[PDB]
């Protein structure tokens, strides 16, 4: 029971979806034909990494998983992949014309053709859960079908699953590695038309990754393989809870409490670590101390922004691997007194901690070294109203002179949205201003 | 993701030879359609440019139109002359005599409809249609005249479809007919409102860079179309090998089109005849600049760069960006990120590495001033009107594409001034 | 719990009406778009017939 359903929109929801579930199978011991060997129960089961997998009689191990995009290059790889025999054909929904980079295309003209489809395959997996707890839909915020697909979906789950969560992770457009000028249109179009229908939504900015894997790896120009692999060792941190259970081990729903003190405040900052080679994890042994102090680095997070300057609302460490809660409590004392973590006045300054005993898991022939223990830590600041700020201000010196605002209007759209979207998001920068603001 | 050529006239059909000969031999692909590569990057994206037959046979999806026999006699003989479809080829024989009247409205409107037979044939079997890309010239009568035709035609039975256009823009330097600038005027004014993207290639910057920089005497035609062949080669590698930037023709479209009038691009090449700091700066430089047009000045709106060969990712990021720094100035301001790159590993045929420019310039103001300058020289006084007049066309008409043309260089000059 | 039901339940509807509203003013919309393409391109080939037949009544 509580099951989740995950949703890959567009090819970096895709691409991404390949390295999390090729992370899991690693993680739980299943191999690439669904096969797992530890799983005494055959045809069915209880267990904790039931959530995530649907079991077949033959002892296959399946994912709870759509794959969904509006042409079939990316989901033709994984049909044709190394993990091909884990997903049942109609698990792996494709069209034939993407979206074109236009928000329009994905939202109405081309996804209205497979949104019935889409939904029709995501009621077979519900129809085989227990207790169906709600969704995660990977997608980005730049390409057409990861943002006016997903925007359509989301609005469409709300109706069919009424008010069961459904949590975004959403890539945050960088210049390093996009592929529109339109990318900035694309995400606050997509950003206004969720916000009322996402409960939780992870950003993840590709500079802030990007970076990370140049700093940190070594790598000189890292690719989509090296980000998403990075990526999903957060996303595997936040659902580990779901997927093992254990003493000391934390809900991420729990968190959820502590992280959305109100419905728009939903866009929890990530942070990793340790991220580091194997040329240097070799005789260097990183502690729970030297890890958590790495949590807040600026450096090691998810979106760029400096919580330095912002007040936080909450603050979560999910750890795992040989982590204790002796060590954790004496590392977060220490950071106390050596930090500049300041809290709006209306929230209780501790700290939630989860810790996972399962230790961390890396693909083979990554850039990742195997570590004894990881964290990551999941905190609400006012900072990251700053990604929002940055894309806003990008979105404002193109439209001010509606610079390929036609695609958008010849596809059906009208430029009342698009001022509608900004304004939406100007009073969610004006709500983040609010929450810091001390009482009376 | 299939393409649809088209090439129309005399011009058009010889370029046309040209890219179907250098693409080819990229691809692998001989005479007689066979595969010969050794890289299956060759046959990956295969389709968008040719039909699989028996035997394992490629065809080109090109139609060559004409409405006088001979140029594309020539064709037939040529050395991909028999890979082409028999079928395909619909000519005429009275021909246009430089007359855009006699293309557009005249003879041009009694082969059009055999042509567009040859259309729906070749659209109706493509499993995702992408658009149609025409070869032709504009200072002619077949390819100026009935080239604009059938994009009119083409876009009533497509609208929802991308029109792309490789258009020749005349030259007194290398054409020494007198109505070609008041043929150019008038496609002009039929490009400007039914097509998505259009490459201007000028005969100005061809012979410019034949004589000057090539060092070249009396350049020939065969000089100029080999900067062509190399050219649109460049600007179609996002299209015929995997990639992640601009892979077909709405996406080129969405990231290069700002306002909808202004899809008029500035091609370049590098090397013309070697490190990426200098492919990256000949790139940007105006004498590689297949539009006799400065940069410097105007400003860029949207810029998309191809580099070929095997390279440094790491250096390629570092001098885009570095050449963008030190030339702030010329890029707009209310475009943030402008500038995409690409970079493909299998090089053009002959060089280690190369580098196509492919610019949206509020300078290309300068190609459309130049055509309008020779156009009311003529005009003013009523030169020559009576060979057009004759076919039933009337002066207004000649009045709306020189205002309609003289617009589009006030709409370039407008995003010129425009500040943050 | 009879608040929490009715809350739930107008939300869905909201949202059901508000994208069916939506989706219906993006169709017409596009449809007219084209709907105005194709009369320009249709005025094209009227001026273009009274091209060739003032061809025509010149001889
Ligand atoms: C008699 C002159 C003798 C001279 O001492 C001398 C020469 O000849 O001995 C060697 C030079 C030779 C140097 C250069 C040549 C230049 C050619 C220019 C050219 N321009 C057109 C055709 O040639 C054109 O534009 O003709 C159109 C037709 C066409 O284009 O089809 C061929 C028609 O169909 C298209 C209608 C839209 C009708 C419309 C207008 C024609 C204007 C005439 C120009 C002209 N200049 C010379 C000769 O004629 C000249 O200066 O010649
Ligand atoms: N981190 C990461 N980002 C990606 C990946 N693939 C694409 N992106 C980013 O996503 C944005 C482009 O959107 P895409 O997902 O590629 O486009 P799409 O969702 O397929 O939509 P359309 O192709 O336009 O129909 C850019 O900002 C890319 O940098 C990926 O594998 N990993
Ligand atoms: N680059 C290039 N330009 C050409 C070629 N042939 C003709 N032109 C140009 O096309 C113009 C004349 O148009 P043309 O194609 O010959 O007439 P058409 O047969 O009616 O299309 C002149 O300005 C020439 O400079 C060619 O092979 N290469
Ligand atoms: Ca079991
Ligand atoms: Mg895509
Ligand atoms: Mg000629």
């Amino acid at each position: 029971m509580r099951e989740c359903i995950s949703i890959h929109v567009g090819q970096a929801g895709v691409q991404i979806g390949n390295a999390c579930w090729e992370l899991y199978c690693l993680e739980h011991g299943i191999q690439p034909d669904g096969q797992m060997p530890s799983d005494k129960t055959i045809g069915g089961g209880d267990d904790s990494f039931n959530t995530f997998f649907s079991e077949t009689g033959a002892g296959k191990h399946v994912p709870r998983a759509v794959f969904v995009d509006l042409e079939p290059t990316v989901i033709d790889e994984v049909r044709t992949g190394t993990y091909r025999q884990l997903f049942h054909p109609e698990q792996l929904i494709t069209g034939k014309e993407d979206a074109a980079n236009n928000y329009a295309r994905g939202h109405y003209t081309i996804g209205k053709e497979i949104i019935d489809l889409v939904l029709d395959r995501i009621r077979k997996l519900a129809d085989q859960c227990t207790g169906l707890q709600g969704f995660l839909v990977f997608h980005s915020f730049g390409g057409g079908t990861g943002s006016g697909f997903t925007s359509l979906l989301m609005e469409r789950l709300s109706v069919d699953y009424g008010k069961k969560s459904k949590l975004e992770f959403s890539i945050y457009p960088a210049p390093q590695v996009s592929t529109a000028v339109v990318e900035p249109y694309n995400s606050i179009l997509t950003t206004h038309t969720t916000l009322e229908h996402s409960d939780c939504a992870f950003m993840v900015d590709n500079e802030a990754i990007y970076d990370i894997c140049r700093r940190n790896l070594d790598i000189e120009r890292p690719t989509y393989t090296n980000l998403n692999r990075l990526i999903s060792q957060i996303v595997s941190s936040i659902t580990a809870s779901l997927r093992f259970d254990g003493a000391l081990n934390v809900d991420l729903t729990e968190f959820q409490t502590n992280l959305v003190p109100y419905p728009r405040i939903h866009f929890p900052l990530a942070t990793y670590a340790p991220v580091i080679s194997a040329e240097k994890a070799y005789h260097e042994q990183l502690s729970v101390a030297e890890i958590t102090n790495a949590c807040f680095e600026p450096a090691n997070q998810m979106v760029k922004c400096d919580p330095r300057h912002g007040k936080y609302m909450a603050c979560c460490l999910l750890y795992r691997g040989d982590v204790v809660p002796k060590d954790v409590n004496a590392a977060i004392a220490t950071i106390k007194t050596k930090r500049s973590i300041q809290f709006v006045d209306w929230c209780p300054t501790g700290f939630k901690v989860g810790i996972n005993y399962q230790p961390p898991t890396v693909v083979p022939g990554g850039d990742l070294a195997k570590v004894q223990r990881a964290v990551c830590m999941l905190s609400n600041t006012t900072a990251i109203a700053e990604a929002w700020a940055r894309l806003d201000h990008k979105f404002d010196l193109m439209y001010a002179k509606r610079a390929f605002v036609h695609w958008y209007v010849g596809e059906g759209m009208e430029e009342g949205e698009f001022s509608e979207a900004r304004e939406d998001m100007a009073a969610l920068e004006k709500d983040y201003e609010e929450v810091g603001v001390d009482s009376v | 993701r299939e393409i649809v050529h088209i090439q129309a006239g005399q011009c058009g059909n010889q370029i046309g030879a040209k890219f179907w000969e250098v693409i080819s031999d990229e691809h692998g692909i001989d005479p007689t359609g066979s595969y010969h590569g050794d890289s299956d990057l060759q046959l990956e994206r295969i389709n968008v440019y040719y039909n699989e037959a028996t035997g394992n046979k490629y065809v080109p999806r090109a139609i060559l139109v004409d409405l006088e026999p001979g140029t594309m006699d020539s064709v037939r003989s040529g050395p991909f002359g028999q890979i082409f479809r028999p079928d395909n080829f619909v000519f005429g024989q009275s021909g246009a005599g430089n007359n855009w009247a006699k293309g557009h409205y005249t003879e041009g409107a009694e082969l059009v409809d055999s042509v567009l037979d040859v259309v729906r044939k070749e659209s109706e079997s493509c499993d995702c249609l992408q658009g149609f890309q025409l070869t032709h010239s504009l200072g002619g009568g077949t390819g100026s005249g009935m080239g604009t035709l059938l994009i009119s035609k083409i876009r009533e039975e497509y609208p929802d479809r991308i029109m792309n256009t490789f258009s020749v823009m005349p030259s007194p330097k290398v054409s020494d007919t007198v109505v070609e600038p008041y043929n150019a005027t008038l496609s002009v004014h039929q490009l400007v409102e039914n097509t998505d993207e259009t490459y201007c290639i000028d005969n100005e910057a061809l012979y410019d860079i034949c004589f000057r920089t090539l060092k070249l005497t009396t350049p020939t035609y065969g000089d100029l179309n080999h900067l062509v062949s190399a050219t649109m080669s460049g600007v179609t590698t996002c299209l015929r090998f995997p990639g992640q930037l601009n892979a077909d023709l709405r996406k080129l479209a969405v990231n290069m089109v700002p306002f909808p009038r202004l899809h008029f691009f500035m091609p370049g090449f590098a090397p013309l005849t070697l490190t990426v700091p200098e492919l990256t700066q000949q790139m940007f430089d105006s004498k590689n600049m297949m539009a006799a047009c400065d940069p410097r000045h105007g400003r860029y709106l949207t810029v998309a760069a191809i580099f070929r060969g095997r390279m440094s990712m790491k250096e390629v990021d570092e001098q885009m960006l570095n050449v963008q720094n030190k030339n702030s100035s010329y890029f707009v301001e209310w475009i943030p990120n402008n500038v995409k790159t690409a970079v493909c590993d299998i090089p053009p045929r002959g060089l280690k590495m190369s580098a196509t420019f492919i610019g949206n310039s509020t300078a290309i103001q300068e190609l459309f001033k130049r055509i309008s300058e020779q156009f009311t020289a003529m005009f003013r006084r009523k030169a020559f009107l009576h060979w057009y007049t004759g076919e039933g066309m009337d002066e207004m008409e000649f009045t709306e594409a020189e205002s309609n043309m003289n617009d589009l260089v006030s709409e370039y000059q407008q995003y010129q001034d425009a500040t943050a | 719990i009879q608040k929490a039901i009715e809350e739930n339940n107008n939300f869905i509807k909201m949202a059901k009406e508000k994208l069916a509203q939506k989706m219906e003013s993006n169709k017409e919309n596009r449809e007219a778009h084209l709907a105005a393409m194709l009369e320009r391109l249709q005025e094209k080939d009227k001026h273009a017939e009274e091209v060739r037949k003032n061809k025509e009544l010149k001889e």
